[PDB]
């Protein structure tokens, strides 16, 4: 679940720039980004619209830090 | 005659000339759906949900769009991209819109023995399961290429208008049947 929530936060802050999202994700490749988009769009059309409206700050340091923290916390708890 | 199954288009391809110089970095910076990775390729990719299409910008003043379900829908997508480019501050225009390719698919609801299709029509039908299960079929009237499969479904590509795909299906149906 948290991976999809982070992916949705990314589409909020940066838009459908699949390349940069793939670059900032630890492992995910571009084709995986596209496949996730194709699978999610059907049920989350409203959520991607919200993302496009939600022009959230795309800070580098803050996003890297929260990525690392939440990834570590999920990996610990899962 | 027709069996009541009408071929349905799944993709269109079209292009248009913007008529002005553009900066790929500026587009990537100012647009939300724009994607730009110059290290890989010198073009910007655009995505919109209505129409469901993907398109590209080029600095020389060119635009291409694809993924639509109809040529009119492809034109709508291209004009929406042109409007986006215009409001981003570029003096773009919608000049020389051209439909390039459209794909279709259909079915006949009975099996097609590809062995028979090749051994009756080796001159323009190529059959080679190992690398590709389907049979590859090219045609002259109109200049279309098809993929025919065991289940009887057929993929049609290379057309400029739905009439070509329809008449191609009508031409191949008596071959598919027998």
């Amino acid at each position: 679940n948290k991976e999809t929530d982070m992916f949705f936060l990314a589409i909020s802050m940066v838009g459908t720039d699949f390349s940069m999202i793939g670059q900032l994700f630890p492992h995910r490749a571009r084709i995986e980004i596209k496949n996730k988009f194709k699978r999610e769009e059907k049920t989350n059309g409203w959520r991607i619209d919200k993302a496009f409206q939600e022009k959230r700050p795309f800070d580098f340091d803050f996003f890297a830090h929260l990525l690392q923290k939440v990834l570590a916390e999920e990996e610990k708890r899962k | 005659g027709p069996s009541g199954i009408v071929p349905q288009l799944q993709n269109i391809v079209s292009t248009v000339n913007l008529g002005c110089k553009l900066d790929l970095k500026t587009i990537a910076l100012r647009a939300r759906n724009a994607e730009y990775n110059p290290k890989r390729f010198a073009a910007v990719i655009m995505r919109i949900r209505e129409p469901r299409t993907t398109a590209l910008i080029f600095s020389s003043g060119k635009m291409v769009c694809t993924g639509a379900k109809s040529e009119e829908q492809s034109r709508l997508a291209a004009r929406k991209y042109a409007r986006v480019v215009q409001k981003l501050g570029f003096p773009a225009k919608f000049l020389d819109f051209k439909i390039q390719n459209m794909v279709g698919s259909c079915d006949v609801k009975f099996p097609i023995r590809l062995e028979g299709l090749v051994l009756t029509h080796q001159q323009f039908s190529s059959y080679e399961p190992e690398l590709f299960p389907g049979l590859i079929y090219r045609m002259i009237k109109p200049r279309i290429v098809l993929l025919i499969f065991v289940s009887g479904k057929v993929v049609l590509t290379g057309a400029k208008v739905r009439a070509e795909i329809y008449e191609a299906f009508e031409n191949i149906y008596p071959i598919l049947k027998g």
